[PDB]
RNA sequence: CGCCGGAGCCUCGGUUGGCCUCGGAUAGCCGGUCCCCCGCCGGGGUCCGGUGCGGAGAGCCCUUCGUCCCGGGAAACGGGGCGGCCGGAAAGGGGGCCGCCCUCUCGCCCGUCACGCACCGCACGUUCGUGGGGAACCUGGCGCUAAACCAUUCGUAGACGAC
RNA sequence: UGGGCCACUUUUGGUAAGCAGAACUGGCGCUGCGGGAUGAACCGAACGCCGGGUUAAGGCGCCCGAUGCCGACGCUCAUCA
RNA sequence: CGGCGGUGCGCCGCGACCGGCUCCGGGACGGCUGGGAAGGCCCCGGCGGGGAAGGUGGCCCGGGGGCCCCGGGUGUUACAG
């Protein structure tokens, strides 16, 4: 794995996952990341993590997670996986997935 | 301090011999470029030594039988390995100062590599007598990493190349600077050419 | 492409062995691998002599096939080849490196002092040349 | 203000292939490479420094340390370059493959 | 080097301007001998320093007798490497052993 | 509790200058030139040089007693200590460059002048090294206030754990 | 003690046997040691406790002491050497 | 902080000479043989008489050239032996 970027916006279906026991946490998965969207400085290195993960990697595979709330289950944590990007080149599969 | 040798060109056996016995007399030894090691004997036979040797199997449980590695720097090491007393903590330190690679990673791709004339295929084998490539070998063995390393090996290849180009420049700079203050140096090029250093 | 040929009259280097460092002519050819040689002014008796320990220069004398020690002897005098080979930059290096051998504790400190200075007035002329050639390229 | 000491290697004992005598050291001096060649080190001294837990006191200084066994080299050893070393008291197994100080003093040049 | 004293230990002088070396007993076995002269033949070396004399007595201190001995032999002596070039500096540098020399292989 | 920022203690050992890189052929190689030919400087053509490799690992680089006077030689564009520009992903580089605020004519090579515990013949001396690891002494600055397991529940699980 | 066994050459029965029976000498049994990876009888050599030297049989790519000789002359390619 | 005669050192070390036993190295001298064999130098030692090719010049043919080199033919020292 070269390089990992998150949303700036993840639901708490997703951070669900992040907890073994979500009823006694204080629910601080991503809080200190999503800052680094908000800010000049830090969208300008997420910025240039992009550039290097298009100038470097091979293979693009996209994270996503299921919306457990459309469902009749008794479980709301959410289920998140990888799924891999096919299709022309690196650059262009990095711009789909942004 | 560490001792790096280019695989490329040497015979397995003979550069494991000496690789083991620097290793216990106690150098830290790198190998580097194990696939582009050879061995005496054409490539079908190798492949049926290697295929009797992947035929040996524990047949009660398989999974705690010998474990066949298919990577050229496995195989290399194991050579070592069987050429050591490993059994032993001496054997087991030794296995331990000594690291083997495939192609050439970048702590070592920036390092001039040495050879061991004494196990060069030129230099060993008769010139009508065959020989086969231990990464084809271990290719056909399967080794899935070929390719990669090929074209890792060729970005490093044309890195070099640009790197020597400007050494060759720099240095030929250096020879017409030497050229132009000769009349000022020639007091000490005088006393090196009486002692051997020049010429 | 081959360019020394052993055929006879060509004068040899011996490496090794007896009579090492020493210029000796090829007399005869005995079988593949052995050779009749002969250095009649540089100290070495009509003997025969393996290839292995020989290795061929750029000098070719004539005589006979089985020509006697003063006709060897002559044909070396009228070819000058002891004041040829001490020109020839291959007999240069070897005694260069022979001198360097052969230097002790005084000389050594010497010539360390001397690259010294060789190598700081080079390199600091090496550095006014690429400012010349990168303010030319700029 | 440098280095006074050639660098050898404690090779082993000298043994047989079942039998070990551990009264005899064997050492490889770097750059000799020839029973002609070994003559230079014939009897010069030779010494094994090593550290331990607590101090030992030093001819010459304050405590500290460093600890040492001395011996001398007493004969060359095959045809490549070995010498045979008797140290005053026999070289702990665990300095096998470790720096051993030959020194140049017992000097006959 | 001066001369061989009457126990067998040399009698080096070392000049004190150079590498600070007094007048001092050593032993023939832990030196190296250079190949390298000096024409000292014209050169009187006082009689009344002996191994008496240099022998240890009991914190040191230098003696007057010591230290215009000291001058007077090393003011004849200097002149005369002097005439050397080059040989004070190699006097008053120390040798070392550095990577790759081997001392089986240097001419001394 | 985390990063930047003082002496020390205990303990674990080794070590006693660095080499910063073409790719390769071996019945053949290496370095320049370009009057020439295509291509984004490279490949080739030509020619001239080396090849028991000297643009040689049989090699190269650094080469450490120190300080104090004057002279020569070397430097003058040099030596050291701030902001920008580039240098890298196979197991990411403490390298170079540009402007910089200041300073020295001191660094290197030849000479002149003396001096330092000259410790009285003697051993582990001389580094890498503010080394790795563990406790507390400590002056400040910039910062932050989690999660796992149990207990309970579930039954997509289950001998018990586990899930 | 009166169960023996093994080996060079000789030798009888048996197709043969690590079979069964004899002659000569030497061994193992009663015996450690160096070599043959490993082994009762094979090769060398027999033993108080040690230091230096040198050997036997066998060896000197690495395990593993020793060729890290610029060793000599040839033969041999084996998809079962 | 006495000279001698004898005993030893609190611990860690060093040197020198003597003798014994070993492993090497550097010199120089002489004997024997086919009273060494070959070989060196004295115009191939000189004087004559022969031999042949692993045939030198010479001559003949051809080619690669620009007088040299190369292959074959003949032959008996000539400009090698
Ligand atoms: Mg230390
Ligand atoms: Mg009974
Ligand atoms: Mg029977
Ligand atoms: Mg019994
Ligand atoms: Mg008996
Ligand atoms: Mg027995
Ligand atoms: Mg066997
Ligand atoms: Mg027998
Ligand atoms: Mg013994
Ligand atoms: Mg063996």
């Amino acid at each position: 794995t070269f390089k990992t970027v998150f949303a700036e916006h993840i639901s708490d279906e997703c951070k669900r996952r992040f907890y073994k026991n979500w009823h006694k946490s204080k629910k601080k998965a991503f809080t200190k990341y999503c800052k680094k969207w908000q800010d000049d400085a830090g969208k300008r290195q997420l910025d240039k993590d992009f550039s290097s993960m298009k100038k470097y990697c091979q293979v693009i595979r996209v994270l996503a997670h299921t919306q457990m709330r459309l469902l009749p289950l008794r479980q709301k944590k959410a289920h998140l996986m990888e799924i891999q990007v096919n299709g022309g080149t690196v650059a262009e599969k990095l711009d789909w997935a942004r | 301090q560490v001792l790096v040798l280019d695989g490329r060109g040497h015979l397995l056996g003979r550069l494991a011999a000496i690789v083991a016995k620097q290793v216990l007399l106690g150098r830290k030894v790198v190998v580097v470029r194990c696939e582009g090691i050879n061995i005496s004997g054409n490539f079908y036979r190798n492949k049926l030594k290697y295929l009797a040797f992947l035929r040996k199997r524990m047949n009660t449980n398989p999974s705690r039988g010998p474990y066949h590695f298919r990577a050229p720097s496995r195989i290399f090491w194991r050579t070592v390995r069987g050429m050591l007393p490993h059994k032993t903590k001496r054997g087991q330190a030794a296995l331990d100062r000594l690291k083997v690679f495939d192609g050439i990673p970048p702590p070592y791709d920036k390092k001039k590599r040495m050879v061991v004339p004494a196990a060069l295929k030129v230099v060993r084998l008769k010139p009508t007598r065959k020989f086969a490539y231990l990464g084809r070998l271990a290719h056909e063995v399967g080794w899935k990493y070929q390719a990669v390393t090929a074209t890792l090996e060729e970005k490093r290849k044309e890195k070099a190349k640009i790197h020597y180009r400007k050494k060759k420049q720099l240095m030929r700079l250096r020879k017409q600077a030497e050229k132009n203050v000769e009349k000022k140096i020639s007091k000490f090029t005088d006393v090196l050419k009486t002692h051997g250093l020049l010429v | 492409v081959f360019r020394r040929f052993v055929e006879v009259g060509r004068v040899a280097y011996v490496s090794f062995g007896p009579h090492a460092g020493k210029l000796v002519a090829i007399v005869d050819v005995i079988d593949q691998n052995r050779a009749l040689v002969d250095g009649p002014c540089t100290r070495v008796r009509r003997q025969a002599m393996p290839f292995k320990c020989m290795q061929l220069t750029d000098f070719i004398l004539k005589f006979p096939h089985s020509a006697r020690q003063k006709y060897v002897r002559k044909a070396w005098e009228k070819a000058d080849i002891n004041t040829k080979w001490a020109a020839t930059r291959w007999a240069k290096k070897i005694e260069a490196r022979e001198r360097k051998a052969k230097m002790t504790d005084f000389d050594r400190y010497k010539v360390m002092k001397a690259k010294k200075m060789r190598n700081r007035i080079i390199k600091n002329e090496v550095k006014k040349l690429q400012r010349a050639a990168l303010l030319k390229a700029s | 203000s440098g280095r006074l000491w050639c660098k050898a290697i404690f090779a082993g004992y000298k043994r047989g292939l079942r039998n070990q005598r551990e009264h005899t050291a064997l050492l490889k001096i770097e750059g000799v490479y020839a029973r002609d060649e070994t003559e230079f080190y014939l009897g010069k001294r030779c010494a094994y420094v090593y550290k331990a837990k607590n101090n030992t006191v030093t001819p010459g200084g304050k405590p500290n340390k460093t600890r040492v066994i001395w011996g001398k080299v007493t004969r060359a050893h095959g045809n490549s370059g070995m010498v045979r070393a008797k140290f005053r008291s026999n070289l702990p197994a665990k300095a096998i493959g470790h720096r051993i100080r030959v020194m140049l003093y017992p000097s006959r040049i | 080097f001066l001369k061989q004293l009457s126990s067998g230990l040399l009698l080096v002088t070392g000049p004190l301007s150079l590498n600070r070396v007094p007048l001092r007993r050593t032993h023939q076995k832990f030196v190296i001998a250079t190949s390298t002269k000096i024409d000292i033949s014209g050169v009187k070396i006082p009689k009344h320093l002996t191994d008496a004399y240099f022998k240890k007595k009991k914190k040191y201190e230098i003696t007057e007798q010591r230290k215009v001995d000291q001058k007077a032999v090393d003011s004849q002596i200097l002149p005369k490497i002097k005439a050397v070039p080059q040989l004070q500096g190699y006097l008053r540098s120390v040798f070392a052993l550095t990577n790759g020399v081997y001392p089986h292989k240097l001419v001394f």
